């Protein structure tokens, strides 16, 4: 079978990981 | 004058629409910026290379996870020449009963676009058999492209930013990449081969769990 | 299931809200966002 | 160089670079470029002589 | 230079650009004129020698039906003798679609000697017009107050020209056409047919095909004019052998605008007295004289324009080079909708390639009446002439003007085009229901469909109770067959001819604004104040203040080149489609009428899908399915034309600093070998390759549409 | 669908990358080369010489295109005209033999390991060549996809590649080895690599810098 | 704004003077040619970057060069 409802939730909170690093890194690297 | 673009200041005085155009096209090249010694262009296309490195893994990341979640890979290896790979499903609002007919299509009860990248094909060579296994490594992939995006921000750090000297060493890099990037890697290719790929192709379950366990062969390592 | 946009995946829900949040909810407030940056004194 | 002498030029800006051309006058005044050159091809925009210094010039006869 | 090469084929017929004297312009343009008369008489003299002795006249004169016309037959060289189709009657040739012989009939030819006569005529004609270009030149040309007598030359145009052309027309309709198309008409074979000089010696034998000519030409000298009623009519609708007009319809047509003619021809006054004059008619068009409606065009208004006529040639080329591409316009439409000539509307092959050749006769005239407009602006206008007049305020409000049209181009292709996107989306969902169509959102035209029936409820009568039958039917009435052939029938209009008259109403618009802002702003603009003395023709003013590029007024002439192609390859996509999906086709035994496409233009034409597939892929498949057989030359141009709008980009997409470097290095291979030439090589001016590449590309897209339109109508049409 | 997706995909994708590095080598002739540090070596020798690789390139270029469109114009009007017998149909005999050269005995003609007793197919001094006898069932089966049965229809396109190819390189050669200067523009370092034109004096200088040679080569990659 | 170089093999033909429809140019004594006299361009603020300077000179190569640089109102030459 596919993935569950608490698969899902478990890749949308991590992926809060990578944009928060994107942000940091992009404010970083100028204006 | 505007603030916008800060690399350019002669674009900043311009008055136009042109600035704006301009800024874009002109963004990325960084040696004809405004004050951009020799040794801060090396360490701003080192910062770079780590996000375009992150964008790559969070490329793959949604490819794995789109197939895992709404895709039909583990109905699609039971019988990999009478079905279709499913790439994603489609949520279009402005569509019509017969377009949601249409694209219901290849064995889905919702409408989904056919996958014709191969990524079924190659997934199912190296030993992915379940929707578990594209989620974790699609949070594995997750993971790692935050890592990428960590040690762009490090590299950029003052006590982190590497001098020239560093960035010059061509020898250094050279065997580096060529005994490292390209060999240690081959050699880790080829023990996933051997480890995972071959016994799943012989309908071997070998996971993080079992692999400890399982040789890959019966005469194991002697 | 052939009259309307469904979905027989985990969190069907999903696609409904962010599909009108990505295209045409959130655009016009980062446009407008991105608008005030570049034309900033 | 004188007047009666077909030099060679040795000006890379020039279109006549590494061509002969037919010296009109040189002056003795003492500007910068007294050697006046007449050429047979015309350049891309309709001049045919040119004035250039001695030194990028060298003598064919 | 190569540079001069071209230069010199490019200032060839231009008169001012040599020492400007008006007297002497006028005097080798006077002579020019008889030469191209000279090249027309000799040109017609091949179609009537052509159609004398190497044609299927006499066969197709038979039986016009089941004939094919051919008058051109191919040589047996490199097998190229495939083209010679049977056209039946065992004649082997090329299938002609220029309808001469549907003109020959109408006009009372019957045998090969009598076009053999009138190509010796127009042989003759040639030598008397290069000779009167020679006498009036090299001998006795004339001065400049002859050129400048205005109310003299329109006098002798109108009636003596126009007026006393259309009456000898007429004369030789009634005395020759009437009696040779009524014979023909009543099934008497050509054996039996008397030549057209034997009704006017036996007067006798044209009295029992008209009972009024025994009564002679003394009812016209007593306005008793009801005697004649029986060969000059005012019948309408078209004759049921033929599918073309009436004969003598066409008979009282030519002596109606004959005597409107004369009588426009004793307008103007010329040596004694009475009439109007040119410039007492220009000086009182001002206010306070016109009406309170027109008092925005001022104190002056037409004051100052008969100087613009006294001493400008472009100016005069200008005015006549529009109303030549009015002329053809209407000769495109009201050929195929009243269609005059015998056997000529279910030619479907020619009634295809006459409207198709006359519209774009008309459209390469239009942009040639602006293209002398902006050179008469550059050139020959004066400013002190033109002082608060017309001419001045007009360049007063450019700005007004350039933006409104601005605007209603972007109003008409959002409301025209973005409607097909919009229904094209809409069917790619299945949602047919909110399509811009028939069954979906309505868009009918309701004032063409009242036009329509204003135009079938004159006749009956209502406005003129004079006709018997429709002045057209594709306004109403019914079906015309010939040989169970669809000659013409009512034309519905629906959505899908909403829609594509508000497409042609948009690229003609367009077309109008890239004609007018170069004709407008050809002597200065804000961006260039000294553009006028910069010249017609220059490439650019430097790329400085952004960047000029294209800024004169020949590169709008250059830009109008392009969307007046675009605007007329709808024009002509509309009438291909529409002919044969609502007009054209077979009545059956049945009844009932099965069209050429079966009517699909009303739920296909709709979207720009229904373009692509049901008539760009559908319809080709005659001209790209005709290699090994006799319409194979038409599949060779159909890729030729493909060709040439391909190698057309070379020269628009690239600029001349690349291929003058890319000519240093051959130049230089050429040097090593000591084979070089005196003239030097140089790669094309920027109005050069803007030339060669606008005349590739229009050569290249009107070539393919010909080898399109006449492959798939000469093999079902 | 996807063995098409991928191939179109990928080599769309180098084709990219092949112009890109004419235009950032040629970036590197007008920004970061250094005359006198690389005096007298074989970048010095190619600037020096550009007047001979271009021309060499143009002539690969005319005889390529007059010959191959010669070739299909002359195969069109013969079969427009009913002739389809009379087509000039040259038969692609060296990546024939280059095909019987890896193990193709289709054409028959038996040479060096489209031989069994070959010594490239034996491997004499080894008989340790183990990939050889799975090797020769992709070879000799008619649905796999490698090694093709190609004719004189694959020969034609094969030189019009070969056309596409010189001709993209000669524009991205030309202009990279004229993005210092030419004749027309001797200064053209001193003005980028990127600027519109040097205006319409000297005979009209539209397209003449080097970024403008990458804008032209991207037409005739794409074709 | 652009930049107006002259070089020193002007022959001070006052041709690139009298072909600037900005009055950026202007004539100032050299003692370096016959003619005496040398190009100048003193404002090179008005400049627009139009090059009709230099299709008038008549040197090979040209005595002046006209180098486009950041654009301003003027040198966009906009009236509004
Ligand atoms: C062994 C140690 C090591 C390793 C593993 C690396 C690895 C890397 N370094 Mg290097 N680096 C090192 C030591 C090392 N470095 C040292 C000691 C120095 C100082 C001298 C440097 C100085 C340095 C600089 C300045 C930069 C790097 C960069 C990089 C990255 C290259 C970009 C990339 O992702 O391509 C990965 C390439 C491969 C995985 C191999 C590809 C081979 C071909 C093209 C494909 C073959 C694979 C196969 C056929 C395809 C199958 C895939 C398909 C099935 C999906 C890569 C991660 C760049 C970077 O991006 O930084 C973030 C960069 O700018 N390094
Ligand atoms: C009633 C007398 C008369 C007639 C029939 C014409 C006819 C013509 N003139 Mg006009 N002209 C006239 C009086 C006349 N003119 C007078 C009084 C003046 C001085 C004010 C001018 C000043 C003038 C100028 C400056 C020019 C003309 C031109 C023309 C031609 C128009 C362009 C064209 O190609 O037409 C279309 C052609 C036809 C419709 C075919 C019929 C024309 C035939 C072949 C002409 C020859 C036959 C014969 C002379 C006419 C019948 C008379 C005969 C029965 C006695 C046409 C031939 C132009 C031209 O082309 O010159 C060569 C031109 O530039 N005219
Ligand atoms: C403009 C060219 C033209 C020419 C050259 C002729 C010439 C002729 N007409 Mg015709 N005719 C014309 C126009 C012309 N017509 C028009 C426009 C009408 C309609 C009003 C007529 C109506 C007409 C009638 C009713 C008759 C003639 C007749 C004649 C013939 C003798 C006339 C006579 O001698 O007095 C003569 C051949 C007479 C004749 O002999 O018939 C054949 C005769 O009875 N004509
Ligand atoms: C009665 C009609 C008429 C007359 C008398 C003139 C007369 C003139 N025109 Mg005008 N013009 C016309 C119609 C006319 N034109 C039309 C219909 C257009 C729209 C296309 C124009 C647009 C136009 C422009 C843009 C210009 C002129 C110019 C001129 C002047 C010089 C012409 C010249 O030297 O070219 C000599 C003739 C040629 C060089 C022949 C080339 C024509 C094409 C490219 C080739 C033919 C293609 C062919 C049909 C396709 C077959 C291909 C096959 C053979 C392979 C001359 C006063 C020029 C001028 O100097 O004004 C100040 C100018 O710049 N005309
Ligand atoms: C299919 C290709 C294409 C399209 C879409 C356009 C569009 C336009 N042209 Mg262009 N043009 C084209 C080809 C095209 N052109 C080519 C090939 C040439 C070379 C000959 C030109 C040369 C040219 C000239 C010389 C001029 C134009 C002008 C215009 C504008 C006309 C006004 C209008 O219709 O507004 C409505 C806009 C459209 C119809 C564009 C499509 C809009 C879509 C359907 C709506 C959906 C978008 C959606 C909201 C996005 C979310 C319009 C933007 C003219 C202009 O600026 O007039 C004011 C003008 O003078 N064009
Ligand atoms: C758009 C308005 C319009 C137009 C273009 C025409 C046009 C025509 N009318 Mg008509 N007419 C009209 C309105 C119009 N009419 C109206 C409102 C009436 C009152 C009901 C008439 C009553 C009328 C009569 C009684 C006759 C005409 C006739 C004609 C024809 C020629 C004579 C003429 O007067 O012109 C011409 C086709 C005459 C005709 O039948 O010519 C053959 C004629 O005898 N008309
Ligand atoms: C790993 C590959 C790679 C990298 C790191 C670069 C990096 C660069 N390129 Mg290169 N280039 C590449 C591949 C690459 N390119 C390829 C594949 C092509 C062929 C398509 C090119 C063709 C090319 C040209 C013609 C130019 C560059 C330029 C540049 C520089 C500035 C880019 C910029 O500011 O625009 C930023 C762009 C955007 C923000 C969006 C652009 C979106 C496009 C228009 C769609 C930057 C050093 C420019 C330069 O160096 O100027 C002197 C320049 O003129 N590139
Ligand atoms: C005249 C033709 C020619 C020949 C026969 C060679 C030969 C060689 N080149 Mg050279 N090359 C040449 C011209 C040539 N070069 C030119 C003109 C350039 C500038 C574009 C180069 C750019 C180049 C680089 C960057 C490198 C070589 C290298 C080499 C060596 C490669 C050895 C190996 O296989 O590892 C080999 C001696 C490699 C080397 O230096 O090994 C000694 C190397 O790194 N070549
Ligand atoms: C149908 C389209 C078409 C055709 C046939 C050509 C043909 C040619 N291009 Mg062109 N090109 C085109 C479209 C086309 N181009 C477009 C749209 C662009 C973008 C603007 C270019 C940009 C371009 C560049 C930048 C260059 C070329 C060059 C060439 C020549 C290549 C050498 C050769 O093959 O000689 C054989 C000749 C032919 C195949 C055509 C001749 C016609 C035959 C013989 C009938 C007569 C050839 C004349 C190059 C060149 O000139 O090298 C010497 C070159 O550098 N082209
Ligand atoms: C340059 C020209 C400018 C063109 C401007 C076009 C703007 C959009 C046009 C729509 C306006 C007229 O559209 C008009 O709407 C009504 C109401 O839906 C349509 O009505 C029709 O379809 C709807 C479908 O629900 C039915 O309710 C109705 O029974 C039926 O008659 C008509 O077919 C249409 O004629
Ligand atoms: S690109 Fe060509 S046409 Fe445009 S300004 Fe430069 S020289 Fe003139
Ligand atoms: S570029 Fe134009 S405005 Fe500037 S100096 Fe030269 S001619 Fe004058």
């Amino acid at each position: 079978m596919t993935l569950s409802e608490t698969q899902v939730f478990v890749a949308l909170v991590i992926a809060l990981v990578p944009a928060i690093l994107a942000f940091r890194l992009s404010t970083e690297l100028y204006k | 004058a505007t603030k916008f673009p800060k690399f350019s200041q002669d674009l900043q005085r311009d008055p136009t629409t042109r600035r704006l155009f301009y800024a874009i096209a002109t963004a990325h090249d960084f040696e004809s910026h405004d004050g951009m010694s020799e040794e801060n262009l090396y360490q701003r296309i080192f910062a770079s290379h780590f996000g375009h490195l992150a964008i790559i893994f969070l490329w793959i990341s949604g490819i794995l996870f789109h197939v895992a979640w709404q895709g039909n890979f583990e109905q699609w290896i039971q019988d990999p020449l009478n079905n279709s790979p499913i790439a994603h499903a489609i949520w279009d609002a402005q569509f019509g009963p017969p377009a949601i007919a249409a694209y219901t299509q290849a064995g889905a009860m919702n409408p989904v676009d056919i996958c014709y990248s191969g990524v079924y094909h190659w997934w199912y060579t190296i030993g992915m058999r379940t929707n578990n296994d594209l989620f974790m490594g699609s949070i594995f992939l997750l993971l790692l492209s935050s890592v990428m995006l960590y040690a762009g921000w490090l590299h950029l750090q003052p006590r982190f930013r590497p001098g020239l000297a560093w960035f010059k060493n061509a020898e250094s890099r050279l065997n580096h990449h060529l005994a490292g990037l390209f060999g240690v890697s081959s050699l880790a290719w080829t023990g996933h081969l051997v480890h995972v790929a071959l016994p799943e192709s012989r309908g071997q379950h070998v996971g993080w769990d079992n692999f400890l366990s399982i040789r890959p062969h019966p005469e194991g390592l002697a | 299931d052939m009259t309307q946009l469904t979905g027989a995946y985990a969190a069907p829900w999903l696609p409904w809200i962010m599909i009108p949040l990505i295209f045409y909810i959130l655009p016009f407030p980062i446009f407008a966002i991105i608008f005030l940056w570049i034309e900033r004194e | 160089v004188q007047r009666g002498s077909k030099v060679r030029i040795l000006r890379p800006e020039s279109y006549w670079y590494r061509d002969i051309g037919t010296v009109a006058t040189v002056d003795q005044s003492g500007i910068r470029y007294p050697a006046i050159v007449r050429f047979d091809k015309v350049n891309y925009y309709g001049i045919s002589s040119n004035n250039f210094a001695l030194s990028e010039l060298e003598e064919v006869e | 230079t190569t540079t001069w090469i071209w230069d010199l084929h490019a200032d060839a017929h231009d008169f001012d650009s040599h020492t400007t004297d008006l007297e002497d312009i006028s005097r080798k343009i006077f002579s020019a004129h008889f030469g191209h008369l000279a090249v027309i008489f000799l040109w017609l003299s091949g179609m009537y020698f052509h159609g004398a002795r190497f044609s299927n006249f006499s066969s197709w004169m038979t039986d016009p039906i089941h004939i094919k016309p051919s008058a051109q037959v191919v040589w047996p060289i490199f097998g190229q003798e495939i083209l010679n189709a049977d056209m039946g009657d065992g004649f082997r040739g090329i299938q002609i679609t220029s309808g001469l012989f549907q003109m020959w009939r109408g006009e009372g030819f019957t045998h090969e000697f009598q076009l053999f006569w009138t190509a010796i005529g127009a042989l003759v004609m040639a030598a008397l017009m290069m000779f009167a270009g020679w006498f009036h030149y090299h001998v006795r040309a004339p001065k400049l107050d002859w050129f400048r007598n205005w109310e003299s030359m329109m006098n002798h145009h109108l009636a003596g020209l126009l007026g006393l052309g259309s009456l000898g027309w007429a004369g030789h309709l009634i005395h020759v056409a009437l009696p040779t198309n009524k014979l023909l008409d009543a099934g008497v074979p050509l054996e039996d047919i008397p030549l057209p000089h034997e009704f006017i010696l036996n007067k006798s034998l044209m009295v029992d095909l008209y009972p009024s000519f025994a009564e002679g030409v003394k009812p016209f000298f007593t306005l008793n004019w009801s005697a004649y009623a029986d060969f000059l009519t005012f019948k309408g609708g078209l004759n049921p052998v033929t599918g073309g007009l009436w004969m003598t319809d066409i008979a009282h047509h030519h002596v109606a605008i004959a005597v409107l003619f004369i009588i426009a021809g004793h307008f103007y006054r010329t040596n004694w007295g009475i009439g109007h004059s040119f410039r007492e008619l220009l000086d009182d068009a001002r206010t306070p004289k016109m009406l309170p409606i027109f008092n925005f065009i001022g104190p002056v208004g037409h004051r100052g324009l008969d100087k613009i006529f006294e001493t400008s040639w472009h100016a005069n080329l200008a005015i006549h080079l529009v109303q030549f591409g009015t002329a053809s316009l209407l000769v495109a439409h009201h050929m195929y909708a009243m269609p005059p000539y015998p056997y000529l509307a279910t030619d479907y092959a020619t009634v295809t390639s006459l409207f198709t050749h006359h519209v774009w006769i008309a459209g390469f005239c239009i942009v040639g009446g602006a293209a002398h407009a902006a050179i008469f602006l550059v050139r020959d206008y004066n400013p002190a002439d033109h002082v608060n007049n017309v001419l001045d305020r007009t360049l007063r409000h450019r700005d007004t003007v350039v933006s409104h049209l601005a605007w209603v181009c972007q109003f008409l292709g959002f409301h025209s085009f973005a409607m097909y996107c919009h229904n094209d989306t809409m069917r790619a969902f299945g949602r047919p229901q909110d399509m811009f169509s028939d069954t979906g959102i309505q868009l009918q035209p309701i004032f063409a469909q009242w036009v329509q029936q204003i135009q079938t409820m004159a006749v009956g009568g209502v406005t003129a109770p004079g006709l018997g039958g429709p002045v057209s039917h594709a306004f109403g009435g019914g079906v015309v067959a010939i040989g169970d052939k669809i000659a013409m029938m009512p034309i519905q209009l629906g959505t899908a001819d909403f829609l594509i008259h508000h497409i042609h109403a948009f690229t003609i618009h367009v077309t109008v604004l890239v004609l007018l802002k170069g004709v407008l702003f050809s002597r200065n603009s804000r961006l260039i104040p000294d553009k006028g003395e910069l010249g017609f023709r220059f490439p650019c003013d430097g790329p400085g203040r952004g960047g000029t590029c294209q800024v004169s007024a020949w590169d709008h002439v250059f830009l109008g080149l392009f969307w007046m192609y675009n605007s007329l390859s709808i024009v002509i996509f509309h009438f291909f489609w529409k002919m044969q999906s609502d007009v054209w086709g077979t009545v059956g035994a049945d009844g009932t009428i099965s069209h050429i496409t079966g009517g699909n233009f009303a739920q296909a034409s709709i979207t720009n899908n229904g373009w692509l597939r049901d008539f760009l892929w559908a319809q080709a498949s005659q001209v790209i399915g005709s290699y090994g057989s006799a319409l194979s030359a038409y599949g060779l141009f159909f890729l030729a034309g493909h060709f040439i709008f391909g190698f057309s980009l070379m020269f628009l997409f690239s600029g001349r600093g690349y291929w003058q470097e890319l000519i240093e290095s051959i130049v230089w291979a050429h040097n090593k070998l000591k084979i070089t030439t005196a003239i030097q090589p140089r790669a094309l001016s920027i109005t050069q390759g803007r030339a060669v590449g606008v005349a590739h590309y229009l050569l290249g897209g009107i070539v393919t549409t010909w080898a399109f339109f006449l492959a798939r109508m000469a093999a079902i049409g | 669908t996807t063995m098409s997706a991928l191939y179109t995909h990928h080599q769309y994708i180098a084709g990219f990358l092949m112009i890109g590095a004419f235009a950032h080598g040629a970036i590197f002739l007008i920004r970061d080369y250094d005359p006198e540090a690389n005096r007298d070596n074989v970048l010095a020798r190619m600037l020096a010489h550009k007047e001979a690789i271009i021309s060499h390139l143009s002539w690969v270029s005319l005889f390529l295109g007059f010959h191959t469109l010669g070739l299909y114009v002359h195969n069109d009007c013969e079969v427009a005209l009913g002739s389809p017998e009379k087509q000039i149909l040259i038969e692609p005999v060296f990546a024939q033999w280059t095909q019987a050269f890896h193990g193709k005995a289709l054409y028959g003609i038996n040479s060096l390991l489209s031989n069994p007793d070959s010594v490239a197919s034996t491997a004499w001094p080894n008989y340790g060549n183990v990939w050889l006898s799975g090797w020769l069932e992709a070879v000799n089966n008619g649905a796999n996809s490698l090694f093709l049965t190609i004719g004189p229809g694959d020969l034609l396109v094969h030189h019009a590649i070969a056309l596409g190819l010189h001709v993209t390189t000669l524009i991205l050669v030309k202009g990279a080895l004229d993005a210092r200067g030419s004749k027309l523009m001797p200064d053209k370092k001193d003005f980028g690599y990127s600027f519109p034109c040097d205006g319409p004096g000297r005979g009209g200088t539209c397209d003449i810098s080097a970024w403008d040679a990458f804008y032209l080569a991207t037409f005739w990659m794409l074709n | 704004s652009h930049s107006v170089k002259i070089y020193d093999t002007c022959i001070g033909c006052t041709q690139c003077v009298r072909a600037c429809p900005l009055d950026v140019l202007e004539m100032v004594p050299w003692d370096g040619c016959k003619a005496g006299s040398i190009a100048s361009s003193p404002r090179t603020e008005d400049c627009v970057g139009c090059k009709r300077c230099e299709t008038a000179c008549p040197t090979d190569f040209l005595s002046i060069r006209v180098y486009l640089g950041a654009e301003t109102t003027r040198s966009m030459g906009l009236a509004y």
